[PDB]
């Protein structure tokens, strides 16, 4: 007998950061925006893939724009699949389609991204079909285009690997 | 640890819509039935963890849609169906 | 930091932590980590006069020696694995009691890179042969605690590279331990200092011990049980249940068991506030190959 | 080789001393003492055609029995000399399983627990075959456990039960019209109804075998015709 | 007083659903093909009723008469008895056997010595030692309309159709010949006829986990299809002669421990809707022949201790009953109120009325009412206009003492009239019905004929 | 489902004015069954004293680093070591610099307590805190963890001497004291500690007499379930409240709590 009603409808536009005074966009499209863990923050990431530049910045509850990293990758056409931040050790995890997992490092007191380091931890060849994190940010499962699924730990160590096969079929009909 | 447990039961028209009910009961997927008669429609199908079919309910949409993703609420109340223009919310009481 | 050698270790599936393996079949499975985390000790207990647990007291230690002896020009990776096992007993028969390897297979798949994992064991086969004093040492327990506490620290400090595995065979056996050490202060302070030393070198040190509870007053058991971080109890069947099983089991010699298993405490799982006690669910069996723990 | 013994035949086998251990424990009370038990030992031991030389240790016995060959009285002399004198009539050799020097003890209540093991560690030689007796009802002296927060040492009964290879205990069957509840009531009043110290007693036996397991055995024993039957 | 239950037995036979599956269902013990071979299925023949049936060579007359006389001689005097049938599928047998069986069962009490079942029931209506219904056990495949007409003519009042599961692999792997979904239409057709329907469940089965066991019961109680008026829970016990023991012999089967089962029962009892009577979690079993499982004599005796440690104790009818007279009248009760619940079940709206104490949750009297639908009714009585049916009247309110000024020397003899007029009020106003009917056993066709209801076919009806 | 955690009449767990009142003392007594550990409550107490709210149960824990706060916190324990305290409590993110952490396990046993006169040991173990709290005198909270174990360490010590040499001076010098311990001695099946083991139980009873509030974390009854871990009890201790306001008292309620991945949930039956 209950009904559903709408309370609020909020919106805004993530403003790309450039040195220019007018500071308009550079065709930067947002790839991912997340719900930060109840810390009155919304971490968004935008970029231009053709030239190969990405930018991650936090939108505060009041509306203060703060940038922690803005870096350009040498390659291009590299679409994202999952970006997260631990918010306890203060790192950043990016998953790319080519095979590179990007680990970014930032400081809280450094308002500018001048001290954000990058790590290009081990690549997965032949691209990656998809990847996903768990709810607790502990298990990293992903699948390669060659029907091989690999599960990695939270510290980028291999939990296991397994070759998915069409010949594997746990049928629901055995005649015993 | 990366072992195998079970493989699904083959069904016709199963698209790439995959999502798990947080309570831990039913997998949600989208099916299109274009066979003869008036049964043809667009349905949502639930799959048990043993890869066995269970339960179904049809959306009243026209047979020409294209649904992107299906989202389970953080709890077991709201099901979000995502389209190009409209976004729909479904909930069940008394299995209806 | 400083140099360190881990004789064999894999990431913990449960919490992504360095984890060793006792070499057991299902005991390592029921430890929650698919193994023993680096730093948390364990305890196993037996109800009656039997000596099932003694078998386990060998396996662990033997495993370490294997994990050290199959690296010298026998492992192509030549990976840095070194152990210096310390035994605290008044009888040295263990020096010629390690069981033999079955076929190896230290694979883990289903500072260096550590892929080593459990081997395959069998109880009838003796080891070939046995480590020298440079690999493994014996310390009599009857000496005063000051000398022992100084010497353990000296041994670990002078061998910084090596991984540390310590085994206490049948602690508090009246045939070797005099009443002058059953006094409350002595053993509790000894283990308090041992825990201090073990957790001080939290990176690689692991300790193992077992006692008999049928002849120990409950207060001392309660005092002791808070010193460790894991408790497993093995209770053998009564005679009547054994006769009932043998009368019923007529087609299986291997289905015969000896008793059940109780879980009182687990590794780090419990320190985060987890109720992990679980009793009267498992069943144990000593076997020709290894030690089996199944469901009953 | 004989194995899987008939329980009555097995009872004889221990009683005939076909098997042997360096320590045997027997228990008695003020309701049934163990003189007839030693009678059964010698009756079913020397009937095999064996002498079984016997050394006697007495703390409660007053006169030299017929069972023993040699003699030593330990009431006047103490531990530091008994550790000497025990070896004088006991060679240090092997083979408990056969005709050797059997060391028998009538009472074990009068030795401090702090030196029970130090004693027993120096007696149970592979030639030596030890049998001892303990009085269950007599309360242990208060100065053997030191009931303070320091001494976690166990009592005397459990120490003996854990150490002895085989355990035998006896009790007297009351042929009268009474009940053991009334017997206990009168004994707590230190009263003796007629019917104690009989000759047809009941026995309880436990042997540690097969790497540590144990099986409890009960029977009915007649000590005049030497009849062992099941109960 | 003097409510009596006298169980009878039918001759051995074979349920035909074996024919298209090969053997009996796996859990069914014994049977004609088994070593016993003088015994109906699901009974080993070692029950006291089995002994009394064998010595009579499976004859209803002798069994009924002997049990009635024994009960009378023990010290209780009987004037209200309800028959229950057991064994296999009674409806499978030929035509004449069922007719003769029923006629004998009615003439045993009526004292009549005739035939032509119509006359037998007509004489049984006007007889002492009144009969308050029959309980026939039958399968989904045999509940078609012709058989339902047969049961209505016989005098049956409530059925018990087992389902044993809601999953679909269990039906084929247990060699039971019906899809799960058909039981829903069986319930739908049965309920519109006024038949109280009860089911069965078995928690542990092969290839079933504790989870699936939990949410199958949850779906049974929540889904508007599996809402029925009763339940029976049979924990799985393995008899040596069953097809279940073969699985354990081949190692293809294992059971639950004690803790798991007691936790499952504790969870299950904390979900029962307040209009269903949990019959027996502590069922009756052949004890010594079981090889696998756990003791079931005092499951609820520990489950109650569990709910006292977790909260939300049981709410079924049985635990809240006070009885006809002085069962718990050692203390004067509290505030008495009328509670009315409504629910949708099997394509129709149904109402449950009760007189309860809300502070301590006891039960005194209850009534069930159903508004007839249009997609399931077929009787010529119910296909002429809108109508409503009183599926069950139940008055434990024959209690002499009470709270809130009980009648002094009238002692709640008009208590049932309150509920009857309450039902008629909403029949006239809410349902908008033009005829109201009540179903009852033939022996009690007069306690309803005084309020104005008149007889048509097997029904007691009056217009508006 | 979830319910708030309130422990006083002012609808506040730790009143601020308690620290604002001079010439006063208070004592809390916490007992946990040793099958579970109360760390998830020590964390909440520290956060609510420093940050002013329960920062793990009722409030989020994303900025949990109370280091260099205007308030202070001092924790000391025997069961664990300095290495564990630093590594873990910093992995639990319990502050460091506006904070004091005290070990008495690592290297303390080895001839630093053993074979020395008892009076010197007691005097020095008291002087450790008597000197470590001189810096910030009136904005600290101090918690000791399972101190009765020390009784079994000192050669032949009874409850009275340890109490009057360690506990009461600590509460007289400091504003408020919190003592946490375990109660397995009262839970030995078919054995009576009242026979000859009453020395340790005397300490528990004395502490409960001296305490002001009593917090109990106890395991579930006969079995073990999944959705619930244990039971939480709040009770009024022996001593009265030494406050200066009159309307103050203690609320009286029982909770059921579940713990999983450092996340705790409280609710009602
Ligand atoms: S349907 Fe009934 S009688 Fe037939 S096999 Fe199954 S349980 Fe037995």
């Amino acid at each position: 007998m209950r009904n559903l009603i709408t309370l609020n409808k909020g919106k805004f536009k993530p403003t790309a950061s450039t040195a220019e005074g007018d500071e308009d966009d550079l065709s930067f499209t947002l790839l991912d925006s997340v719900f930060d863990t109840l810390s009155d923050s919304i971490t968004c990431v935008l970029g231009s893939t053709d030239i190969g530049a990405i930018e991650v910045q936090q939108f505060m509850k009041d509306g203060s724009r703060n940038v922690l990293a803005s870096f350009n990758i040498q390659t291009f056409d590299d679409k994202l699949l999952s970006f997260v931040h631990f918010a306890d050790i203060n790192q950043l995890v990016f998953v790319f389609e080519q095979g590179d997992i990007i680990t970014a490092t930032y400081d809280p007191v450094s308002l500018d991204p001048a001290e954000t380091l990058i790590e290009i931890m081990g690549t997965i060849d032949n691209g990656i079909a998809a990847a996903q994190w768990s709810y607790d940010e502990e298990t990293l499962a992903m699948v390669t285009k060659d029907r091989n699924v690999v599960v990695l730990s939270k510290l980028f160590e291999p939990i296991s690997e397994y070759h998915l096969e069409v010949d594997d079929l746990k049928i629901s009909k055995h005649v015993t | 640890e990366g072992q195998l447990d079970s493989a699904s039961e083959p069904v016709t028209g199963m698209e790439h819509q995959l999502s798990w009910k947080p309570q831990g009961s039913l997998i949600a997927s989208i099916q299109r039935k274009t066979d003869l008669g008036e049964e043809d429609s667009v349905d949502v199908i639930f799959f048990e963890r043993n890869g066995l079919r269970h339960g179904e309910f049809d959306t009243r949409l026209p047979l020409d849609e294209k649904v992107e993703s299906v989202c389970w609420n953080s709890n077991s109340e709201a099901l979000a169906v995502v389209l190009a223009n409209r976004i729909q919310l479904w909930t069940s009481k008394n299995y209806h | 930091g400083l140099d360190s050698s881990h004789v064999g270790v894999r990431p913990s599936p449960a919490t992504s932590q360095p984890t060793t393996s006792t070499g057991s079949a299902d005991l390592d499975s029921i430890l929650g980590h698919m193994g023993l985390p680096l730093g948390n000790s364990v305890l196993v207990e037996e109800q009656s006069t039997t000596e099932f647990h003694s078998i386990l007291g060998k396996l662990f230690a033997a495993q370490g020696i294997v994990h050290n002896r199959i690296s010298d020009s026998s492992a192509d990776k030549t990976r840095n694995g070194d152990t210096h096992v310390i035994v605290l007993s008044l009888n040295q028969m263990f020096a010629k009691e390690l069981p033999g390897i079955y076929k190896g297979s230290r694979k883990q798949m289903k500072n260096s890179e550590y892929k080593d994992y459990n081997h395959q064991f069998d109880i009838t086969t003796r080891l070939m042969p046995a480590p020298i004093a440079s690999e493994l040492t014996f310390i009599a327990p009857t000496q005063p605690v000051s000398t022992i506490l100084s010497q353990i620290e000296q041994t670990i400090k002078r061998n910084d590279k090596k991984l540390i595995r310590i085994v206490i065979p049948s602690l508090l056996h009246p045939a070797m331990y005099p009443p002058k050490m059953f006094e409350s202060s002595e053993i509790i302070g000894l283990m308090h200092g041992v825990r201090s030393l073990v957790k001080k070198y939290y990176e690689r040190v692991v300790l193992f011990a077992s006692i008999s509870i049928d002849i120990i007053t409950p207060p001392l058991l309660v005092l002791l049980r808070n010193m460790f971080d894991s408790v497993i109890n093995l209770e053998p069947f009564n005679q009547e249940m054994t006769e009932f099983l043998e009368r019923v089991y007529k087609s299986q010699p291997g289905k015969i068991q000896h008793g059940l298993v109780h879980i009182l405490k687990l590794p780090v799982f419990t320190d985060r506030g987890e109720m992990r006690v679980l009793k009267s669910e498992w069943a144990f069996k000593n076997g020709r190959k290894k030690f089996e723990i199944e469901q009953w | 080789a004989s194995s899987s013994h008939n329980p009555v035949i097995l009872l004889k086998r221990i009683l005939s001393l076909t098997e042997s251990s360096p320590f045997i424990l027997c228990l008695d009370s003020i309701a049934q003492t163990s003189y007839k038990l030693i009678q059964e030992f010698v009756h079913q031991s020397k009937s095999k055609g064996n002498e079984y030389p016997i050394v006697y240790i007495s703390f409660e016995t007053v006169n030299k029995p017929s069972y023993c060959t040699q003699f030593i009285d330990a009431t006047q002399m103490d531990f530091v000399h008994l550790v000497k004198q025990i070896i004088s009539y006991l060679p240090a050799a092997t083979a408990t399983q056969a005709k050797k020097h059997m060391v028998i003890i009538d009472s074990l209540n009068y030795i401090s627990t702090e030196y029970i093991t130090r004693f027993l560690s120096e007696i149970a030689s592979p030639h030596c075959t030890m049998v001892a007796t303990y009085h269950k009802d007599i309360k242990d002296e208060n100065r053997t456990v030191i009931p303070d927060w320091n001494n976690n040492y166990p009592d005397k009964l459990t120490l003996l039960q854990f150490m002895a290879t085989t355990i035998v205990d006896i009790d007297v069957v009351l042929t009268g019209t009474l009940d053991t509840e009334e017997v206990s009531e009168l004994l707590n009043e230190f009263r003796i109804p007629r019917g104690l110290n009989n000759d047809i007693f009941q026995l309880r036996l436990v042997n540690k075998r097969k790497s540590g397991r144990s099986l409890e055995y009960d029977f009915i024993v007649n000590s005049n015709t030497h009849e062992y039957e099941l109960l | 007083s003097g409510i009596a239950v006298v169980a009878v037995m039918c001759k051995p036979h074979r349920c035909p659903h074996i024919a298209y599956t090969g053997n009996i269902c796996v859990y069914c013990p014994g049977g004609p093909d088994s070593d016993f071979e003088y015994s109906t299925q699901s009974y080993t023949g070692y029950e006291p009723t089995s002994m009394r049936a064998i010595r009579a060579r499976y004859d209803p007359y002798e069994q009924a008469r002997g049990r009635v006389e024994q009960l009378k001689q023990l010290g209780h005097s009987i004037d209200k008895v309800e028959y229950v049938l057991m064994g296999g599928t009674f409806m499978s047998l030929p035509k004449e056997y069922r007719e003769d069986f029923i006629v004998k069962l009615h003439n045993a009490l009526s004292g009549f010595n005739g035939n032509d079942i119509d006359e037998a029931i007509l004489y049984s209506q006007q007889s002492l030692t009144k009969c308050v219904g029959i309980t026939i056990e039958t399968r989904p495949d045999y509940c078609t309309q012709t058989h339902l007409d047969d049961m209505l003519k016989y005098g049956c009042t409530r059925l018990e159709i087992g389902v044993q599961s809601l999953y679909e692999d269990v039906a084929r792997d247990t060699n039971r010949g019906h899809t799960v979904r058909s039981v829903c239409e069986t319930f739908a057709v049965s309920k519109d006829a006024g038949y109280k329907v009860v089911s069965h469940m078995m928690p542990d089965l092969p290839n079933v986990g504790m989870e699936r066991d939990i949410e199958q019961f949850k779906e049974y109680f929540e889904n508007p299809d599996f809402r029925t008026d009763g339940l029976k829970i049979y924990p799985t016990l393995v008899i040596r002669g069953t097809g279940l023991y073969e699985l354990w012999k081949t190692g293809r089967y294992k059971s639950y421990s004690a803790n798991a089962l007691v936790d499952l029962v504790a969870r299950i009892l904390a979900l029962v809707p307040p209009w269903t009577r949990i019959y027996r979690v502590q069922r009756d079993i052949p004890m010594p022949l079981v090889t696998s499982g756990v003791d079931n004599g005092n499951l609820r005796e520990l489950a109650l201790a569990r709910m006292k440690d977790l909260g939300t104790t049981c709410r079924d009818v049985r635990t809240r009953e006070v009885g006809i007279q002085e069962v718990h009248h050692k203390v004067q009760p509290d505030q008495v109120e009328l509670i009315r619940r409504d629910y949708y079940a099997n394509g129709g709206w149904e109402t449950f009325l009760s007189y309860e104490d809300p502070k301590k949750d006891i039960l005194i009297g209850l009534l069930r009412l159903r508004k007839a639908s249009k997609k399931y009714t077929y009787r010529k009585e119910f296909t002429s206009q809108r109508t409503s049916i009183v599926r069950e009247l139940h008055v434990y309110g024959s209690v002499v003492p009470l709270h809130s000024r009980d009648p002094r020397k009238f002692q709640h003899q008009g208590f049932g009239t309150l509920l009857m007029e309450e039902a008629e009020r909403i029949a006239k106003e809410e349902h908008g019905s033009e005829k109201i009917s009540v179903i009852s056993g033939v022996g009690v066709r007069n306690y309803y004929g005084k309020l104005g209801y008149e007889l048509d076919g097997p029904y007691m009806s009056k217009r508006i | 489902q979830r319910q708030d955690l309130v422990l006083f009449s002012d609808q506040s767990v730790l009143p601020a004015h308690f620290f604002q009142d001079s010439n006063s003392h208070n004592l809390f007594f916490i007992t946990h069954q040793s099958c579970t550990q109360p760390l998830w409550m020590i964390n909440a107490l520290v956060e609510t004293h420093v940050l002013g709210s329960p920062s793990s149960l009722n409030e989020s824990s994303s900025s949990m680093l109370p280091s260099s706060t205007r308030s202070h916190a001092v924790l000391a324990s025997f069961i664990h070591e300095q290495n564990y305290f630093t590594n873990s409590l910093n992995k639990l993110k319990i502050p460091s610099n506006n904070y004091n952490v005290l070990d008495f396990l690592s290297d303390f046993i080895v001839n630093n307590i053993h074979n020395k006169p008892r009076d010197k040991i007691l005097s020095d173990v008291l002087a450790k805190f008597s000197a470590a709290i001189q810096n910030n005198p009136t904005d600290t909270i101090v918690i000791i963890e399972q101190p009765e174990l020390l009784l079994s360490l000192v050669s032949g010590l009874t409850c009275s001497e340890l109490n009057n040499k360690f506990i009461t001076p600590l509460l007289r010098q400091c504003k408020v004291l919190i003592i946490v311990s375990n109660s397995d001695i009262f839970n030995i099946d078919e054995y009576d500690a009242s026979v000859h083991s009453s020395n340790l139980q005397n300490f528990y009873k004395s502490s409960f007499i001296k305490s002001m509030i009593n917090l109990n974390l106890n395991p579930l009854k006969t079995g073990f379930a999944k959705d619930v871990t244990g039971s939480l009890h709040v009770c009024r201790g022996g001593a009265p409240i030494a406050t200066s306001n009159t309307s103050l008292h203690v609320v009286e309620n029982e909770y059921l709590y579940l713990n999983e991945k450092e996340s705790t949930k409280l609710f009602y039956r």
